[PDB]
């Protein structure tokens, strides 16, 4: 019991925690690309001048 | 005196051996009760695993 419940726990735990990191990757990709489009068309020197 | 020795032997001997040889029964009870609960709990747990 303590082996086969707790090892199916390991395998599902994998299937769920590469999952949470996949969520993190995708949400952070959108954050990334939409700061990139933000700054690049806002202006490379505009951000310097405004600050 | 060796008379009262034999009554004392018989009494304490009988009481103690009755308790121990009953503990034999609770022991074999533990033996096959563990054996039965083994597969019983095994099939509950392997039925809740799926």
């Amino acid at each position: 019991r303590v082996k086969k419940v707790r090892e199916m726990e390991l395998i599902y735990a994998r299937a769920q925690l590469e999952l949470e990191v996949s969520k993190a990757q995708q949400l952070a990709n959108v954050e990334a690309k939409k700061f990139k489009e933000m700054t690049e068309a806002l202006g490379p020197g505009t951000i310097r001048d405004l600050a | 005196a060796m008379s009262m020795a034999v009554e004392s032997t018989g009494n304490a001997k009988a009481e103690a051996e009755s308790r121990a040889e009953a503990a034999r029964i609770e022991g074999e009870g533990s033996v096959l009760q563990a054996k039965l609960k083994a597969q019983a709990l095994a099939i509950e747990t392997e039925a809740e695993l799926e």
